[PDB]
């Protein structure tokens, strides 16, 4: 692809992210999305091979059928209310049209079944904007009409995403799909905090995003994919398995590392709300998470599986990826609890 | 909400239904997507119309202009599913697990 | 009665739908929706709106000729698929039209039905405004100020259909 | 919560009222622990490049330094000053509702009964 | 209701011209003589078989550029208002981005039929 | 807006086809024009959990006039007490109700 | 709630003005010159009211007046008149263009016989004002009272009372 | 699911036995169908019978199950003349569990679905007692 279109490409499918972050028009919010499908679809096609097709096709299919949802719950909207503003619907059948809409596009259980094979089918920079930049235009709207969001539907989609998201993990060896399952499991934390406190949902899509762009960092590096793959990191770039290790570790909610805060913030506006048997079975149900994560690290870090004799090739040649923040974002993924009441300015 | 608002509101669902329940070709469930447009069309035309929405009048438009985008992208993943596997059917998507 | 002119056009409209939704050979699943694209121009013509009706008759016009292109090329068989060669097309589309019937036979029996929303079966004709407007049309006056009035609204559809360009030959390329 | 605050100052890093609140220290402990994070960058950047961790590059690790301070000293200020802004609709909404937030009638252990269990 | 019974009259006569089309002459009808016609032999495959579209790539770009002429189509009436000077500026803006669409078409040999 | 760089900008870009009484092409006015003022004048600055109880008379007749539910139930009722009497000969309806 | 207060078909009774749409166009220039008070009398009144309720003896005072106008061109330009109008009925879109000769004739017999001066182009879009004696309406949409506003917070911002109080944080 | 919940909670514990087996046979039924639903759509059946008979089969273990629960728990609190008391659920809760073995033919199906449908029965029957909210309304 050219490099200036491969630019301008990018830069559509941000600007599509960007209309609904500035949008108080229902119309333009649409627009922002459909703009956004437009641009994301041709970076999942780079490469051109059988299972980037199928990729894209299914994505196309999910997101199409969520923006002809949406678009329901505006019209619906319009006729009872007669005005377009992005606030709290007025209508509780376009409030299910519209939370199941952006349900479909975050991936969340049970709308989950394309997000684990859309990332597999995509390279690790394409699946990187999948689950992290992609996130941020539905989280968007969600923030904005949360008042009207029933309260069982919601509360009902964060619980099955944190149990399947946990679930789906644990038989997988393929990067990618381990990385989806842990978003979609993820994706529970932020909606689940959302009628009790938006700004939770905030500091948890923050961090999760922070994490996840450092996970996609690393593996990009050495170009990993496979838990076996990336069992031979130990033997060519032996600082990158620590970095790994306090990332999983952060990812998996264990003090004194960053990936706590998200769930120590989110108990705590739950049980202020006098909501007790919900953030217990949240935190129980995400040791699952914790599993399959500590799996990663025993074949990453903590042990040396079998090496192959070409990697003695590999030692003369120093990484020419950009690695770009990786620096920056691997410790502000470690070593933010300190800083913990900083979550204010998102306020 | 008058009885035309009805068979409107059905027509969507028909639609919706239809593009949930894939037979074998792709190419008919892009005929639903192109469908659910067109319910969509002319329910806001005709609450836009009848309430005398008079700038909301382009809203309709603006709705169609993206409806072709979405069809001319669905086209596109058409022909290369076609490429690829010399039919259009869903079946031989599968090479990705879940 | 041509009273209920917009109601028989509607029911139309969704026979149509019920069409291609049974998902037949796309060659007649093109077909219906293009008598429902002109049957719904029909509907929205009654309402005031001239141009919206013919604009989306126009464009759906164009669209299913594509689609009729691309089905002989991409998705045909041996033997096409009509709504009676399949047990699976026929029932969905014998499913559909009893659905109509029925709500079709309880909104013109009992004036009313309930299914997730209240509709009123007096007519459509009830709802209209009784004032005339001026020596201009209102739906040509609102879709005129797209210029005038929707700067940002033109600037973004014209960077979506240039960029609509620009991603269809990418997907396409094939290399 | 504080999303639609009546300070009509939206989309704004640090409003003009936030002036009338003390700057952090430039010795805030909060400051210098995100300047040590931006060390810990440094060393972090030399090791996955495999430069000497303490040496290399002095140059690029007082940019990770410098960088992580001045955005720390904003972040800071924003931190305090939303703070500063929740006890100020606190204490205006107690006094514009006293009924809702009354003195309570003072006692002392001599007079109330408290039940006593014996471990035993 | 005048365009409607116009519109009736004229499929009316359509019709009935068929109809005396089938009914009127007298027929003959055997196998051979409703056989597929392809020159005098018999046709090799079925007609239903994938007729391949050289002009694919051409064909989605008239999906994007006849949603134009519906942007474009409201131009006299627009020319009405008020703010002309926005008016055209947005007026040919939005035609000129039509053209880099067909320039960036053209120039990438997207309006080529493929081989 | 999640963020609303249009107030700070001081832009308009979408807030001119937010409501139906908003500024329209030659002052055309829609029909429900007064209740949806009367409605947004109401709950201004006082936000949607007072709005939702004390603007609620001036928000249920802006609902009237949008869908007219309740007046399509009143004409109902008249037309089919007019057929019940009509249907047993007890009523004969006026001259300019017929011609 | 309430009931609809309704006038009575008495005091809907009035002389109606009983001419064709190409009588009214052919003497419209000349009406609006000389009906002008009346008109812009009743026409403040429905804006400002915004009621037909309310305006009903102003609506009489249209037809007296539009009676009146025409009286007098029955008695003097009553064959001009007839002319004019018939020209301007022939047309499907009742044009002026194509009585041009027949308008000059009705324009010298009322210039004449009663001193009518055609207006100028664009002096009947024009926007005048009106002496009218009629109060304004202080409550033409019936609103209720306003809702109070919330209590606004306003005084010295001082620094947060010992930080965060966070948890375990002293800052 | 909301009416069918409010019907069981309005009878008092230990009376009418008849109608909270109803009750509670139709929780277990709907739980059942929903069930059979997924399991149908995503694994497709080999004929139209075979899959009229998953549906049959899961249906009915969950109706089975449900109705055991509130028989079970309904005289045991009629018997005991005990209706606010958890152990009645807990010993409605593991008879389903043991109706659950039964069906899957598996002792130790049926021992730890005892032990975790009796705990679980007993949670909810502590937490209408106490007012425990699963999914509580905002109110800060
Ligand atoms: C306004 C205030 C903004 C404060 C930040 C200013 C510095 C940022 C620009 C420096 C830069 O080029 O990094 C951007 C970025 C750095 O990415 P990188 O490749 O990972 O940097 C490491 C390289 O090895 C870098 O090594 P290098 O050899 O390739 O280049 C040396 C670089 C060295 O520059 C650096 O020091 C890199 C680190 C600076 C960026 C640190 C991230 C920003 C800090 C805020 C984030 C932390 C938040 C606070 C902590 C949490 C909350 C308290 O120095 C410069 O290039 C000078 C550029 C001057 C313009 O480069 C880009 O591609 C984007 C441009
Ligand atoms: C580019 C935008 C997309 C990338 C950012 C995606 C992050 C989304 C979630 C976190 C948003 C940041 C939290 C809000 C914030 O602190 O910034 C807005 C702050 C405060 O805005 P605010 O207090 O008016 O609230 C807006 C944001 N919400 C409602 C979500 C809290 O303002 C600015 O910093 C903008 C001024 C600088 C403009 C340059
Ligand atoms: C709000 C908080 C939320 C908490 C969430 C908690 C999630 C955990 C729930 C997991 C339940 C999973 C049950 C799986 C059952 C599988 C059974 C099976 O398949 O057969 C296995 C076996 C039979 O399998 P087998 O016949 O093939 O042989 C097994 C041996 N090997 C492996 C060699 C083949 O049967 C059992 O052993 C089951 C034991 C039944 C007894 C269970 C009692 C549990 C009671 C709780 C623990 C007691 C301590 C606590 C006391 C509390 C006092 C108040
Ligand atoms: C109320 C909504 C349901 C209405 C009934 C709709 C079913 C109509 C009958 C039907 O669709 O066909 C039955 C279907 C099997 O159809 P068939 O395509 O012939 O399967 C074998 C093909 N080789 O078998 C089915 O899947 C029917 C499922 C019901
Ligand atoms: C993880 C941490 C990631 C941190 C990424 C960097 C984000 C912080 C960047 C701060 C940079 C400060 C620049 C210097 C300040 C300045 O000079 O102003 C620039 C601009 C204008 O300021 P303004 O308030 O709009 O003007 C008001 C005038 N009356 O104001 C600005 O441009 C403000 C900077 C843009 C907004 C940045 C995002 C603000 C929200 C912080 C997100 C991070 C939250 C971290 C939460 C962690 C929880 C432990
Ligand atoms: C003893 C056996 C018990 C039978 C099951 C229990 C029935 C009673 C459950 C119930 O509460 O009724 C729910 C529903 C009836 O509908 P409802 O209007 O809610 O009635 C009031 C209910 N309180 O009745 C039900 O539908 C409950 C069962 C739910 C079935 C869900 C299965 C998925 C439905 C989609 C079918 C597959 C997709 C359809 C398209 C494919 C082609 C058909
Ligand atoms: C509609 C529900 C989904 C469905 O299609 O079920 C089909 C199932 C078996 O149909 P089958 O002929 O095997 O289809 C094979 C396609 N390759 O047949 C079935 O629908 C089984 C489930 C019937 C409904 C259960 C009874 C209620
Ligand atoms: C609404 C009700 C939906 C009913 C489901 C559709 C009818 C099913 C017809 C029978 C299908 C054949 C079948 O196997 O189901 C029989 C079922 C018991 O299942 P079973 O035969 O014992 O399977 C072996 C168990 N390991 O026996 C049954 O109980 C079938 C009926 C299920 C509903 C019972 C509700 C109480
Ligand atoms: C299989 C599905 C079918 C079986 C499950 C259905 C039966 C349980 C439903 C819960 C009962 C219920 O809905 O009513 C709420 C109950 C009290 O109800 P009520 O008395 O009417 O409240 C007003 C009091 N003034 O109050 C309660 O229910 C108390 C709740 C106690 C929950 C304890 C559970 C502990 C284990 C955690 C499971 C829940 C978290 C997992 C995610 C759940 C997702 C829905
Ligand atoms: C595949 C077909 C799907 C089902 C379609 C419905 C068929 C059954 C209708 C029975 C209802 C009934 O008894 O009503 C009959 C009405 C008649 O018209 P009306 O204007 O209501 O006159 C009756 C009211 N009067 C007396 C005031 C004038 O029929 C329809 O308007 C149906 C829509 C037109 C048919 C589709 C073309
Ligand atoms: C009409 C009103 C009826 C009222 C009935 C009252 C309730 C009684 C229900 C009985 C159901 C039944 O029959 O249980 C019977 C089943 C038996 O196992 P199975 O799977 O059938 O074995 C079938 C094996 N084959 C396939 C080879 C034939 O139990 C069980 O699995 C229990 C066995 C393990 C003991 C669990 C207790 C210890 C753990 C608990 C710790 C707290």
């Amino acid at each position: 692809m050219n490099p200036i279109i491969f630019i301008i490409i990018l830069l559509t499918i941000m600007l599509g992210t960007i209309i609904v972050m500035i949008s108080s028009h229902w119309l333009l919010v649409w627009i922002g999305f459909e703009m956004n499908m437009l641009a994301i679809i041709p970076i999942m096609m780079k490469n051109h091979n059988p299972r980037a097709t199928e990729a894209s096709t299914k994505y196309f299919l999910t997101q199409s059928t969520a923006s002809m949802l949406l678009m329901m719950a505006v019209i619906i909207n319009l006729m009872f209310s007669g005005q377009w503003t992005v606030m709290k619907l007025f209508n509780p059948m376009a409030s299910m049209l519209m939370t199941m809409a952006l349900a479909m596009k975050l991936g969340m259980a049970p709308f989950h079944f394309w997000v684990p094979e859309v990332t597999q089918g995509i390279p690790l920079s394409s699946g990187l904007i999948l689950l992290t930049w992609q996130k941020l235009a539905p989280m968007s709207v969600l923030y904005q009409i949360f008042p009207s969001i029933n309260l069982n539907l919601i509360l009902t989609l964060s619980v099955l995403s944190i149990l399947i998201g946990g679930w789906g993990g644990l038989n997988q060896t393929q990067l990618r799909k381990i990385m989806a399952y842990s978003s979609i499991a993820h994706m529970g934390w932020m909606t689940a905090v959302l009628p009790y406190n938006p700004t939770m949902t905030l500091l948890n899509l923050i961090i999760y995003i922070i994490m996840t762009s450092t996970m996609f960092t690393m593996f990009m590096a050495n170009s990993t994919t496979t838990t076996l793959s990336l069992s031979h990191t130990w033997n060519k770039t032996p600082i990158m398995t620590v970095l790994i290790l306090a990332t999983l570790l952060s990812m998996g909610g264990l003090p004194p590392l960053s990936g706590f805060m998200p769930k120590w913030m989110i108990i705590q506006e739950m049980t202020k709300n006098n909501s007790i048997i919900l953030p217990t079975f949240m935190a129980i149900t995400a040791l699952l998470n914790l599993y399959f994560y500590m799996r990663l690290t025993y074949s990453t870090t903590l042990t040396m599986f079998p090496s192959t004799n070409n990697m003695k090739m590999k030692w003369q040649f120093p990484l020419m990826k950009k690695m770009t923040f990786l620096p920056t974002m691997v410790v502000l993924s470690t070593m933010m609890l300190p800083l913990t009441p900083m979550l204010s300015v998102l306020e | 909400m008058s009885m035309v608002y009805m068979n409107i509101m059905m027509a969507f669902t028909v639609s919706l239904v239809g593009l949930l329940m894939y037979r074998s070709h792709l190419m008919s469930s892009l005929l639903c997507l192109e469908g659910m447009m067109l319910s969509l069309f002319v329910m806001a035309a005709l609450t836009i119309l009848n309430s005398h929405f008079t700038l909301a009048s382009m809203m309709p438009i603006i709705l169609l202009v993206f409806a072709a985008c979405e069809a001319a992208l669905g086209l596109s993943l058409l022909v290369m599913v076609s490429n690829t596997y010399g039919t259009d059917y869903v079946q031989n998507l599968n090479l990705l697990q879940c | 009665m041509m009273l209920y002119i917009v109601f028989i056009l509607s029911v139309i409209f969704v026979m149509g739908f019920v069409g291609f939704s049974s998902k037949p050979s796309p060659i007649y699943g093109g077909l219906g929706l293009i008598v429902s694209g002109g049957v719904g121009c029909g509907i929205v013509l009654n309402f005031g709106g001239s141009f919206l009706g013919l604009m989306v008759f126009l464009i759906y016009l164009g669209g299913m000729m594509v689609v009729f292109g691309y089905t002989t090329a991409m998705a045909t068989e041996q033997y096409p698929e009509i709504w009676l060669s399949n047990k699976a097309v026929l029932g969905a589309f014998v499913t559909g039209l009893l659905m109509e019937f029925f709500m079709v036979y309880y909104v013109l029996k009992d004036k009313e039905v309930e299914v997730v929303f209240e509709f009123n079966g007096l007519g459509d004709w009830v709802i209209y405004d009784t004032g005339d407007s001026g020596f201009f049309s209102e739906e040509a006056m609102g879709i005129a100020a797209l210029y005038s009035y929707g700067t940002w609204l033109v600037i973004v559809t014209g960077w979506s259909l240039l960029i609509g360009v620009v991603v269809i030959m990418e997907i396409t390329r094939g290399n | 919560m504080m999303t639609g605050r009546q300070g009509r100052a939206t989309f704004q890093f640090l409003p003009d009222e936030a002036r009338s609140l003390p700057p952090p220290k430039l010795t805030d402990p909060r400051l210098a622990f995100v300047g040590f994070l931006g060390y810990c960058s440094g060393l972090i950047d030399n090791a996955i490049r495999r430069r000497p961790v303490l040496l290399a590059g002095l140059h690029r690790q007082l940019l990770y330094i410098t960088s992580f301070v001045f955005v720390g000293y904003y972040l800071l200020k924003r931190q305090d000053y939303m703070y500063a802004v929740r006890d100020h609709d606190m204490f205006s909404y107690i006094k514009s509702h006293p009924e809702d937030f009354p003195e309570k009638d003072k006692k002392t252990y001599g007079e109330v009964f408290e039940e006593f269990h014996p471990v035993r | 209701m005048n365009l409607m019974l116009a519109l009736l009259t004229n499929f009316t006569l359509a019709t009935l011209l068929v109809i005396i089309a089938f009914w009127l002459p007298q027929l003959n009808v055997y196998s051979e003589k409703t056989s597929p016609y392809e020159c005098g032999f018999d046709p090799m495959g079925s007609a239903r078989l994938p007729f391949s579209m050289k002009f694919f790539l051409v064909a989605i770009t008239f999906l994007l550029f006849d949603l134009e002429i519906a942007l474009l189509l409201p131009l006299p009436w627009a020319s009405q208002t008020a703010n002309l000077n926005t008016m055209l500026t947005m007026a040919l803006f939005l035609i000129i981005l039509l053209a880099v669409s067909l320039a960036y078409e053209w120039t990438q040999k997207g309006l080529e039929w493929t081989e | 807006p999640f963020f609303d760089v249009q107030k700070r900008l001081g832009v308009d870009l979408d807030r001119w086809m937010t409501i139906q009484s908003a500024e329209q092409p030659h002052k055309i006015p829609s029909r429900c024009h007064a209740f949806e003022k009367e409605w947004i004048e109401c709950a201004h600055g006082i936000g949607s959990i007072r709005a939702e109880k004390e603007c609620k008379i001036e928000f249920e007749d802006f609902r009237e006039c949008l869908l007219r539910q309740k007046t399509m139930k009143r004409l109902h009722a008249i037309r089919r007490q007019r057929e019940k009497l009509i249907k047993e000969g007890k009523y004969t309806p006026p001259p300019h109700h017929s011609g | 709630p309430g009931i609809v207060e309704l006038p009575s078909l008495e005091d809907l009774k009035v002389q109606e003005v009983k001419v064709s749409s190409s009588v009214l166009k052919a003497a419209a220039h000349h009406y609006g010159a000389q009906c002008d008070k009346p008109n812009k009398e009743f026409m403040l009144c429905r804006w400002e009211e915004k009621d037909p309720r309310r305006c009903l003896e102003e609506g009489k005072l249209v037809n007296q007046c539009a009676l009146e106008f025409f009286r007098q061109i029955k008695r003097h330009c009553a064959e001009p008149f007839t002319e004019y109008w018939t020209c301007i009925d022939y047309s499907g879109l009742q044009l002026f263009r194509r009585c041009r000769k027949q308008q000059a004739q009705f324009d010298e017999c009322v210039l004449d016989k009663l001193g009518w001066v055609r207006p100028d182009l664009g002096d009947l879009s024009k926007v005048t004002k009106v002496k009218t004696d009629r109060p304004l309406p202080e409550n033409p949409y019936h609103s209720r009272a306003r809702p109070e506003p919330n209590p606004e917070v306003e005084g010295d911002l001082k620094p947060a009372r010992h930080g965060s109080r966070l948890f375990f944080w002293t800052m | 699911a909301k009416t069918v919940l409010r019907q069981y909670w309005d009878i008092p514990e230990g009376t009418e036995c008849h109608r909270k087996t109803y009750a509670t046979t139709s929780i277990g039924g709907a739980a059942g169908l929903v069930v059979s639903a997924y399991s149908v759509a995503l694994k497709t059946p080999t004929s139209f019978l075979e899959g009229v008979a998953r549906t049959g089969r899961y249906t009915f273990t969950a109706a089975a199950i449900g109705a055991i629960f509130g028989l079970t728990s309904c005289i045991s609190a009629q018997v005991r003349e005990k209706p606010d008391d958890p152990l009645n659920y807990l010993i409605g809760g593991c008879a389903g569990g043991l109706i659950l073995g039964a069906r899957t033919r598996s002792y130790g199906i049926g021992a730890a679905a005892c032990a975790y449908m009796g705990l679980t029965a007993a949670l909810v029957k502590m937490g209408q007692l106490e007012g425990w909210q699963v999914f509580a309304e905002p109110k800060v």
